[PDB]
């Protein structure tokens, strides 16, 4: 019926407590906004 | 930032916020302060040989 929700974080993931790493990831645009908005409706889903 | 409910309209980018719940931003918990143990070595490295 349901499967483990799991929200992945993609700023840490990437970069991890680095702000030019940071800078150097805010050049992909928005990539990381759209992982967070896909996990986080598979996550609704499960509980439906 | 100014409220827990702008920092929504800006992760939403609308000035209208809909019933429910959003995730803004995550919670970051800063080192108190830099703790350094190294070994002592007062001998300077052979440079001249």
């Amino acid at each position: 019926v349901s499967m483990t929700k799991t929200s992945v974080d993609c700023t840490m993931y990437i970069c991890g407590d680095s702000t030019e790493c940071s800078n150097l990831l805010l050049q992909y645009g928005s990539f990381c906004t759209q992982l967070n908005r896909a996990l986080t409706g598979i996550a609704v889903e499960q509980d439906k | 930032a100014l409220d827990p409910l702008s920092e929504t309209k800006c992760t939403l980018k609308s000035f209208t916020v809909e019933k429910g719940i959003y995730q803004t931003s995550n919670f970051r918990v800063q080192p108190t302060e830099s703790i350094v143990r190294f070994p002592n070595i007062t001998n300077l490295c052979p440079f001249g040989e």
